[PDB]
């Protein structure tokens, strides 16, 4: 019961930001680099 | 290989799973970088 | 595709049959049946008996990946039928287990 | 008719999509094993002989 | 009075014990004790 | 081995004038448990341990 | 065998020490040949001086 309106704000804060990063980086995250012809991720052996 | 007199030469990791694609590699006896060998290596393992 | 029951009463009741064909053409010198599975709790001591009570069959079994499935079973099957028994937790594992 | 290729089987099917292009798989190693009534035209006279 | 109390709180301890020894196994496949363990839930759903 | 890129994974063992004179020629018969529990790591190394 | 063969490497693994051989060409072998002594083949992931 003391607690809830920081949950309140802590809810409309993620819903703040969820949605302006929706509208800045929507579809954006979509090209890796491949191998030439195929379709096989290319990294280095500690990357992701 | 699981004594540092048998970690000698070279072994095959095998790229994306696959045992139609690796390549040879030298293996090498390797100690964790936070251990429990001092009590010093021991106090720092413990902090993190 | 894996699914189901491990049953080896009816895997080696359809190896040794297998085994006994004697109409088709076959070596008919060693005789062995090799069983690749991770992990048992049964050992199946019935079907040996009979199938193979003086031993003529051999057996082999192989516990493969990293698993936390019991090996005694497997290794007391391969004790009994004078075969042997091998891991393979790894593909680098396999060219000199299936070779010796 | 026995070849120095080696005898083949099926119709060869490999995926440009999924071979690396520096990893080098295995060759071959089966045996060249041709069949008499494979290396010629087969009869029943000569499956007799 | 007292222990209706004492048997059912080692009753349910029964359940919980056995509720943590259950081996959850991939691809609808058992072992044994899995078998015996919910022949052994017939109980618990009658004592309750 | 490593003054190409192709790299030789030959075998004496493997190779079957060896093997002919290892041993007697022989009936066999692999069996494979494909029991649910296999499903996973384990199933993806017997299909080619076969 | 498949070492290199230039004299300026001397890796000289303990326990092994190579030969340098002479290496004239051949007929009944289609490739240059030592008939003074043997090659020696091991395979990849086996260490050698073990
Ligand atoms: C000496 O203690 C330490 O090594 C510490 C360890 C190993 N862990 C971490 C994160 C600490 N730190 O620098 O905050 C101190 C610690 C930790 C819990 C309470 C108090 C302290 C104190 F050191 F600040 F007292």
């Amino acid at each position: 019961l003391p607690l809830f309106h920081i949950a309140l704000l802590v809810l409309f804060m993620v819903i703040i930001y969820a949605i302006i990063g929706l509208e800045l980086f929507k579809g954006k995250m979509h090209k890796t680099c491949y191998y030439i012809g195929t379709d096989i991720v290319a990294t280095v052996e500690n990357e992701k | 290989k699981m004594t540092e007199e048998e970690c000698r030469g070279y072994y095959y990791v095998y790229k994306d799973g696959d045992p139609t694609q690796m390549e040879l590699r030298p293996r090498q006896w390797i100690h964790n970088d936070f251990h429990f060998d001092n009590v010093l290596s021991a106090m720092m393992s413990l902090f993190t | 595709t894996a699914k189901g029951i491990t049953d080896y009463k009816k895997g080696f009741s359809f190896a040794f049959e297998q085994l006994l064909n004697y109409n088709v053409s076959r070596a008919n010198c060693n005789k062995i049946i090799m069983l690749f599975t991770d992990g048992g709790e049964e050992r199946a001591q019935e079907i040996f008996a009979k199938y193979n009570k003086d031993k003529k069959v051999r057996v082999f079994t192989f516990s493969v990946g990293q698993h936390n499935y019991d090996r005694g079973p497997i290794q007391w099957m391969a004790c009994e039928n004078k075969g042997y028994y091998y891991e393979i937790p790894s593909i680098g594992a396999i060219r000199i287990n299936t070779q010796e | 008719n026995l070849q120095p290729k080696p005898i083949g089987v099926g119709i060869p099917t490999i995926n440009l999509r999924k071979r690396r292009p520096n990893v080098q798989n295995p060759k071959s190693q089966e045996p060249v094993t041709l069949d008499f009534l494979d290396a010629e035209l087969e009869n029943d006279i000569k499956v007799e002989i | 009075w007292k222990p209706f109390e004492t048997i059912i709180l080692l009753t349910i301890f029964a359940n919980c014990v056995a509720l943590a020894v259950y081996l959850p196994m991939p691809e609808d496949d058992n072992n044994s004790l899995n078998l015996g363990l919910e022949k052994l839930e017939y109980f618990f759903l009658t004592v309750f | 081995s490593r003054t190409p890129n192709k790299i030789d994974l030959y075998d004496v063992r493997r190779r079957p004038w060896y093997i002919q004179g290892a041993a007697s020629p022989k009936d066999m018969l692999i069996l494979v448990d494909v029991s649910g529990s296999v499903s996973g790591l384990t199933l993806k190394l017997i299909r080619t341990s076969v | 065998a498949k070492d290199d063969l230039d004299p300026e490497k001397n890796d000289s693994e303990p326990g092994s020490q190579r030969i340098k051989p002479v290496f004239i060409d051949d007929a009944n072998f289609r490739r240059q040949v030592s008939y003074q002594h043997a090659a020696v083949h091991i395979p990849t992931d086996i260490y050698e001086g073990s």
